[PDB]
């Protein structure tokens, strides 16, 4: 069985900075790519970042863009997904999802960031 | 991690073991032999019980022998 | 980058009652599509990934239709845990973008 | 890319009729031997399609 779970997201002061942790289990953490997603209240979901499976190539969404910052550490087996400069539109529930839109793909259960 | 399984001097069985274009062919006869100290000459001809498409090349065999 | 919306509003079917909501992209993402249920206070659950083949543990029910830039999904049955808020994300492109939404009720 | 698929980019070898090569030793392009570690002329056999 493939486990994801979520961890790092509270209430947070405007521009502050908040830093969220991807657990990966069950499965190689280091040979897949992980994608991160978040889901505003009473709005669609968004996708924020992806980070490649060795994580030396990354992409970001045109709204966190040079805001939120993306890592991990294959050792941790973990994906931190930095957030700086908060806004009260970037407040949403945050998923990270590995392998998104494949047969591959699993979603972890989330935690909440207010801001 | 294995492909097949199978659920089933006086005595002689032949074998011939070849390999070729990734396909292993045993030929298994068995015949009675009547001297103790080595087989009597005969002619028999092996009929390939079974064709087993393993695909790794074999180099080398090895024999397993019961100890009392 | 593409943007996905899903047309139909929330259908307030009843059990055992088939439903259908549409995708629909801003252009072309040939079949790479990803739909999703996702149950309030849950995770998302990918229901059919890219086309016509259904993911690994979901129901027979669900069903993945659509080629191009229309996309589609048909329940054949409805049940109380298929109640929920369903969305389908783009992957053709390397940003992601999610559909609206639709709600699913009794 | 999907690292799910390697093609056998170096071979010592070409592969005879159905036979499956599945070994990840290092490939001795070089004269120097690899000693089982990435070098300069030395390169894994597979490469992850992209």
């Amino acid at each position: 069985e493939v486990q994801l779970v979520e961890s790092g997201g509270g209430l947070v002061q405007p521009g502050g900075s908040l830093r969220l942790s991807c657990t990966a289990s069950g499965f190689t953490f280091s040979n897949y790519g992980f994608h991160w997603v978040r889901q505003a209240p009473g709005k669609g979901l968004e996708w924020v970042t992806i980070i490649s499976y060795d994580g030396i190539t990354k992409h970001y969404a045109d709204s966190v863009k040079d805001r939120f910052t993306v890592s991990r550490d294959n050792s941790k087996t973990m994906v931190y997904l930095q957030m700086n400069n908060l806004k009260l539109d970037d407040t949403a529930v945050y998923y990270c999802a590995r392998d998104l839109g494949t047969y591959d793909d699993s979603w972890g259960q989330g935690v909440l960031v207010t801001v | 991690n294995c492909t097949f399984e199978y659920v089933s001097f006086k005595n002689l069985r032949e074998f011939v073991f070849k390999n070729i274009d990734g396909y292993f062919k045993i030929y298994s006869k068995h015949t009675p032999i009547n001297l103790v100290r080595d087989l009597p000459q005969g002619f028999s001809a092996l009929e390939p019980l079974v064709d087993l498409p393993i695909g790794i090349n074999i180099t080398r065999f090895q024999t397993l022998l019961a100890l009392h | 980058d593409i943007q996905m919306t899903q047309s139909p509003s929330a259908l307030s079917a009843s059990v055992g009652d088939r439903v259908t909501i549409s995708c629909r992209a801003s252009q072309n993402i040939d079949g790479f599509l990803a739909w999703y249920q996702q149950k309030p206070g849950k995770a998302p659950k990918l229901l059919i990934y890219a086309a016509s083949r259904l993911q690994s543990g979901i129901p027979s029910r669900f069903s993945g239709s659509g080629s191009g830039t229309d996309f589609t999904l048909t329940i054949s049955s409805l049940q109380p845990e298929d109640f929920a808020a369903y969305y389908c994300q783009q992957v053709y492109s390397a940003p992601l973008t999610f559909g609206g939404g639709t709600k699913v009720e009794f | 890319g999907n690292y799910n698929y390697l093609y056998r980019l170096f071979r010592k070898s070409n592969l005879k009729p159905f036979e499956r090569d599945i070994s990840t030793e290092i490939y001795q392009a070089g004269s120097t031997p690899c000693n089982g570690v990435e070098g300069f002329n030395c390169y894994f056999p597979l490469q992850s399609y992209g």
